[PDB]
């Protein structure tokens, strides 16, 4: 079944996009390159997460 | 919803951050500088994937109107797709996933979330003691 990693990943992207609307989530801990997280960082990170979702949406439709 | 507010102000600063050179357009390079900046190592395959999903027309770059459309986004339809994606790991399709299974796929495959995000996630659904997690609960909690 190749619908698995596309499924797995759409949950994972959906939730990462939801969690980042919380400024105290553990989801901000994955950014080990950035020393202290400024707001302009969280700006670009919410955008990258939303892009990463719309791709995972397109890739799950294609396997569903 | 409502007419967009002073979030206009916010989204344009956000578009500013990717639009390093102010040409009113965001390119794969531009998205790639930002992501590597973030310690991420994306393929020129992946960048073009992200770009295409928001380029309303096909000039191959993102303007601000397209950007706005993207940051302003689907009733039950987006809800049903996540609800489906769980049903893929619903073995019997009862409507519950095990905590261990949930934890496992969440940690071991796909985007491989961290052990401490799965914790925040299992913890957001107050399990009925040691019980199986109702994922339809999850999906409503997520979308609303
Ligand atoms: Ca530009
Ligand atoms: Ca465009």
């Amino acid at each position: 079944n190749r619908q698995i990693p596309a499924a797995a990943s759409l949950i994972q992207t959906a939730w990462r996009c939801y969690a980042a609307e919380n400024p105290d989530s553990s989801t901000w801990k994955i950014y080990i390159r950035i020393s202290q997280l400024r707001e302009h960082h969280r700006a670009t990170i919410k955008v990258i997460r939303r892009m990463q979702y719309f791709v995972a949406k397109k890739k799950f439709q294609q396997a569903r | 919803d409502q007419l967009t507010e002073e979030q206009i102000a916010e989204f344009k600063e956000a578009f500013s951050l990717f639009d390093k050179d102010g040409d009113g357009t965001i390119t794969t390079k531009e998205l790639g500088t930002v992501m590597r900046s973030l310690g991420q190592n994306p393929t020129e395959a992946e960048l073009q994937d992200m770009i295409n999903e928001v380029d309303a027309d096909g000039n191959g770059t993102i303007d601000f109107p397209e950007f706005l459309t993207m940051m302003a986004r689907k009733d039950t339809d987006s809800e049903e797709e996540i609800r489906e994606a769980f049903r893929v790991f619903d073995k019997d399709g009862n409507g519950y996933i095990s905590a261990a299974e949930l934890r496992h796929v969440m940690t071991n495959l796909g985007e491989k979330l961290t052990d401490e995000e799965v914790d925040e996630m299992i913890r957001e659904a107050d399990i009925d003691g040691d019980g199986p997690v109702n994922y339809e609960e999850f999906v409503q909690m997520m979308t609303a």
